């Protein structure tokens, strides 16, 4: 029980975070009124303070004489599943015959989609993001031809044994998911929920993973989340001897039911790595093209 | 239908009308979303508020 | 009206009489974990007064050379008071911040910094400039401290994003003929409900000059800002010894 | 059903009967229009209109 | 006819000059009232904007 | 349906939500299960049950 005054007037424990504003409906652009002249002393509308931190609240109607327009056009384009429920190239794996990277016939890729700039670039205009996804596999030879090939895809979440070879005993994925598909079948294609042992994926973290000093030889962990880390995508040729043929398989995803949150200034330098957001200090270019005087064009 | 609640939005404030086929509802199409906005969040997030008419800072 | 306040919280009041207005980052409040949203099981402690009140922790110098600092939050106070204490002792930590910057020179001066707030504010290198070489910012970078840390080039804020967009982010300008001064509250922004102080820094703080410092020979050239900030709401849980890092 | 009303003839005068399987209407069949006419709109657009009986100039 | 809205609301036309001022009857001075002192903050008839 | 109860849990304690297309119920889908549990069966069979709260030898 309580008893001192200030104990019984305290807000230690409030929840409920006020928030100062509040969605509205808004399936069309807005209308515009007919406006008049105006002529007073007071009303001024067309003076700001930027400083405050504010955009202008002046709108059409108190800077010019307009007529009425019913404004029917939608804003249905413009939500997050719209922009990002359109799948573009994520990932790439190469299973060539005889070769430098993978001649074993089998890869194991690291799910991480920043490794590609379209795609990074869109993502990365929010700081959270929550979504499920669609991810389909499209699969031939170097030429894009296709050829009698069985294969065999498998996930492999963080802690389940990584195949090691073609043979390796992880493929009997007896509780891995696993997709048997045929090069000459359509592109194989799946639906992933959100994974993520944090409420949302961030594409930024300013931090380290773990304790301790962070002496020179560990910064490469610096901004490395493991909530962003989902696993590992491995694919193998179905066989016991090596496959006659090179093979390509492009990693295509659609995100699907995606909530965001904190936007954030985007890219305008190109990118170098997907670990970091590094740049190249000997071409910093500016974000857009440019003329030799602010008085012509 | 009667499958399980396990789409990455169950619980938004805005509410989809999709299709699905499979028991987990993240299997479901993308549908159609709610067209609510709310601009002032990021263009206008100022404790007291000031009208069009008047001068922003006195 | 608008142009004079007072902020007071803890054992400490603040006064301005040239300010323009207060943001309230993203449009709401701190408050405190709700018992859904929440996770870990012990009872939290939540200190109050001894810790949410103003901390002056740096002052810089404006000259008509410099490039713009940030600071990293919460590692500018995990050193600082009972607040520091409090996040060294405990894994989990969460607050809001009221955040009050403070510049103010004569009606001769002029010049306007912009102050931003960045959440998950990640540092780039110039990756040996020829783009070819993977380095990685080192700890006193990433987390400078009170002493924060000047850009080396604001144009593209040390991490390849755009300044111009910059006011995407809660932010304010101190623009010195019209006030001296910006205030920002933010609320507590991450993904989990509590985090460790310590390796995670959940926004900077961002104080650029866009439109440069001048004056005529003659005029006070010394225009310090100075940086003052209070945690709100902060919660603490996960009690053991005490680490620095 | 519950989709997208972007059909290029949405609002039109005549009514469609179609089919579709997607969100979005244009992806819709043809379908059965409604068989209205104006000729006269091409062929008979006087102002003063004169009788088949009358002799058109008087 | 009319229809599109600006025309509706137009004032296009209006032929009765608003007057800001109206005279008065005034056959004779005007009288002087007892006043008495005021010594007010605020209240500063003396001062003017030419 | 009208179909044979040879499902392998036809007449278990927990009902299941599944699909089929066949007369044979063990042709179904797994379904979605019904979300019981009885830990004491194995953690905790003793005879005479002690509190939380009592020694538990006395
Ligand atoms: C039979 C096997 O089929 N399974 C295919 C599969 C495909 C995708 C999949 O998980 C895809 C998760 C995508 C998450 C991408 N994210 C989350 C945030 N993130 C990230 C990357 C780099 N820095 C920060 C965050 C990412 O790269 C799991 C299985």
């Amino acid at each position: 029980g309580d008893r001192v005054a200030d104990v019984i007037e305290s807000s230690i424990g409030d929840s409920v975070s006020r928030a100062l504003t509040h969605a509205l409906p808004a399936p069309t652009g807005q209308n515009t009124q007919v406006s008049s002249h105006r002529l007073d002393t007071g009303k001024v509308p067309a003076l700001q303070a930027a400083e405050i931190g504010a955009s202008s609240n002046a709108s059409d109607e108190s800077m010019i004489e307009t007529r009425c327009v019913l404004n029917s056009h939608s804003t249905a384009e413009t939500t997050l599943d719209s922009f990002f429920s359109r799948a573009g190239l994520v990932g790439e794996i190469d299973l060539p015959l005889k070769g430098t990277t993978n001649p074993n016939g089998y890869a194991n890729w690291d799910i991480d989609i920043t490794g590609y700039a379209q795609m990074r670039r869109k993502v990365e205009l929010f700081t959270y993001m929550r979504f499920d996804a669609e991810f389909t596999f499209v699969a031939c030879t170097p030429t894009g031809e296709v050829v009698p090939q069985l294969l065999q895809y498998m996930f492999v979440p963080p802690g389940a044994p990584k195949p090691d070879s073609r043979e390796s005993l992880a493929w009997q994925t007896a509780t891995n998911p696993s997709v048997f598909v045929k090069l000459s079948d359509p592109p194989a294609q799946v639906s992933v929920p959100f994974m993520s042992p944090a409420s949302a994926y961030q594409w930024f973290y300013d931090g380290y993973p773990t304790f301790g000093e962070h002496k020179q030889e560990k910064d490469l962990e610096y901004g490395a989340c493991p909530n962003n880390m989902m696993g590992t995508f491995s694919v193998r040729t179905v066989g016991t001897s090596k496959s006659k043929y090179p093979l390509v398989v492009r990693i295509y995803m659609r995100m699907k039911h995606v909530r965001a949150w904190i936007p954030r200034p985007m890219r305008n330098q190109n990118y170098l790595f997907k670990a970091n957001p590094n740049y190249a200090g000997n071409s910093i270019k500016p974000t857009g093209a440019s003329r030799t005087a602010i008085t012509t064009l | 239908s009667h499958e399980n609640s396990n789409s990455a939005t169950e619980g938004s404030t805005i509410n989809y009308t999709t299709i699905n086929y499979y028991k987990d509802s993240y299997a479901a199409t993308a549908g159609k979303q709610s067209l609510k906005q709310d601009p002032d969040k990021f263009a206008n997030p100022v404790k007291d508020i000031f009208t069009e008419m008047a001068a922003p800072l006195k | 009206s608008d142009r004079v306040a007072q902020l007071t919280i803890g054992n400490s009041t603040i006064t301005t009489q040239e300010a323009a207005n207060i943001i309230v980052g993203y449009g709401e409040w701190p408050s405190y974990c709700s018992d859904s949203d929440a996770t870990a099981v012990d009872k939290p402690t939540r200190p109050d007064v001894s810790v949410n009140r103003f901390y002056t922790l740096d002052t810089k110098l404006w000259e008509k050379s410099s490039k713009g600092w940030y600071w990293k939050f919460p590692d500018v106070l995990t050193e600082t008071g009972v607040f520091g204490q409090n996040a060294q002792f405990h894994y989990l930590y969460r607050s809001g911040f009221c955040i009050h910057v403070q510049c103010n020179a004569s009606k001769f001066h002029q010049g306007a910094l912009l102050v931003a707030v960045l959440p998950e504010y990640v540092i780039g290198t110039v990756a040996g400039g020829t783009g070819t070489e993977d380095t990685h910012p080192p700890y006193k970078q990433t987390q400078p401290g009170a002493d924060g840390f000047e850009l080396q080039h604001p144009y593209v804020l040390d991490a390849g994003i755009p300044i111009s967009q910059l006011t995407v982010c809660p932010h304010q300008w101190i623009n010195l003929r019209t006030n001296n001064c910006a205030t920002i509250i933010v609320p507590y922004i991450n993904a989990l409900p509590f985090d460790s102080a310590l390796n995670h820094c959940n926004f900077g703080l961002l104080v650029v000059p866009i439109s440069p410092l001048d004056y005529d020979q003659g005029a006070t050239p010394v225009i310090p800002i100075t940086i003052t900030l209070a945690p709100m709401c902060s919660e603490f849980a996960g009690l053991r010894q005490a680490v620095t890092q």
